[PDB]
């Protein structure tokens, strides 16, 4: 099953609709971005190790490019993910609003009027 | 002394008889207790007096914390998490206070048993009755809730007991 492929108004290969510009962008200190940079740093260290170079000191420009590329991709990935979750919430709330018969708010009962069975432990 | 309330922890008026010597021999107990007084009780008293003098020059206070009453679990809606949280905390505090009440009563019972000596079976009847009443009430409130107890399970237990009592009363009425 595909939930969102046929959602009306969806541009085939956009990756970032204009509506997404109404959402707050992720901060540059977002922990997910920090973890993506950490993944880039680990990639650089593994690159040094495989090539039989000093792991921590061999190429600083290469490691910098690794970290920068991972952060650069992660920013847009996070933007798209947040947009998709916002879309899901928007559609859910609109559907609940447009079908009140399927989502009734029934009368509230307090615990002084609800009979719950008691199971003793012995 | 004045450290504790004498109504919460009562004691009898402490009647003790006066010495009635019947022998010309001296009492080794009196001589030994005079030596103990002069050799032990005075230096300790002086040390305590010095310590209390030092304490009096630095007098500061701490306070008993006061908790207001919040709605009980009976006044909480089924899924209202915040009211349930406050009610559950209040119920746990009440449970601890009830445990301490039982502890006070048990302390009274034990003290009376030691105090009355050979006459404890008759002279501790009132403390035994008080402990019986408190123990029955506490057992009705809290027994068999098990681990993972809560206010909701206590309420369910009370409702079950109330239903049984109401049915028994109505069946006895029809007699
Ligand atoms: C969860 C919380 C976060 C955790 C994150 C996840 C874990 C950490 C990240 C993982 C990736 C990072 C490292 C990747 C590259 C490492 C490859 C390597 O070979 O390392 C050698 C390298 C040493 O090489 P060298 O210095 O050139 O000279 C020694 C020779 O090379 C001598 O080398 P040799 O080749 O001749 O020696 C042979 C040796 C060579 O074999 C190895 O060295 C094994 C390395 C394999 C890399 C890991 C695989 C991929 C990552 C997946 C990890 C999964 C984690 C999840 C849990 C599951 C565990 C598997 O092989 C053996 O001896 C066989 C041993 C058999 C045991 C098998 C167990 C292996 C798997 C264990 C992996 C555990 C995690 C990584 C452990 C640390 C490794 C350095 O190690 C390092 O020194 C680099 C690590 C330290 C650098 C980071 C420090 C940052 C800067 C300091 C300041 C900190 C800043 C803090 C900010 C605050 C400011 C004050
Ligand atoms: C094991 C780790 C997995 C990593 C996989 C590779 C990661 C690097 C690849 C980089 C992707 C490049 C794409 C960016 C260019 C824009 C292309 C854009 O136009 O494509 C959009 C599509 O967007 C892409 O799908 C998003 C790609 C991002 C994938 C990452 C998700 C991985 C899961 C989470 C694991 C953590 C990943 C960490 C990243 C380093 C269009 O959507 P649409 O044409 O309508 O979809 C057609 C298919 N449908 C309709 C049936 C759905």
């Amino acid at each position: 099953m595909t939930m969102m492929s046929g959602r009306p108004g969806r541009v085939p290969l956009q990756f970032l609709p204009n509506e997404a510009r109404s959402l707050p962008p992720p901060k540059l200190t977002d922990p997910r971005l920090v973890y993506m940079g950490f993944l880039g740093y680990c990639s650089g260290l593994i690159d040094n190790a495989i090539r039989r170079r000093p792991v921590v000191s061999a190429g600083l420009h290469r490691q910098l490019l690794y970290v920068t590329s991972f952060v650069f991709f992660g920013y847009y990935l996070l933007k798209r993910q947040d947009y998709m979750y916002a879309l899901r919430d928007h559609d859910m709330f609109a559907y609940v609003k447009s079908h009140p018969e399927d989502f009734p708010e029934k009368d509230k009962k307090t615990y002084g009027e609800i009979l719950e069975e008691f199971h003793p432990v012995r | 002394p004045d450290s504790w309330d004498k109504d919460v922890y009562p004691e009898p008026p402490r009647r003790t008889p006066a010495p009635a010597p019947q022998t010309s021999l001296p009492n080794p107990v009196t001589y030994l207790t005079k030596i103990f007084d002069l050799l032990v009780d005075r230096p300790v008293t002086l040390a305590r007096e010095f310590i209390e003098q030092q304490h009096a020059k630095n007098r500061y206070y701490y306070y008993h914390r006061e908790f207001r009453r919040v709605p009980d679990i009976t006044e909480c809606e089924e899924k209202d998490i915040l009211c349930m949280f406050e009610a559950e905390m209040q119920w746990r505090r009440d449970y601890k206070v009830d445990q301490e009440i039982v502890n006070i009563i048990q302390e009274r019972l034990k003290a009376c048993q030691q105090r009355e000596g050979e006459s404890y079976r008759q002279n501790c009847a009132k403390e035994l009755e008080q402990f019986t009443q408190v123990s029955k009430a506490f057992q009705d409130r809290y027994s068999d809730l098990g681990a993972h107890y809560s206010a909701r399970k206590c309420l369910a237990k009370q409702k079950q007991r109330m239903l049984a009592e109401r049915k028994a009363a109505k069946e006895a009425a029809a007699a």
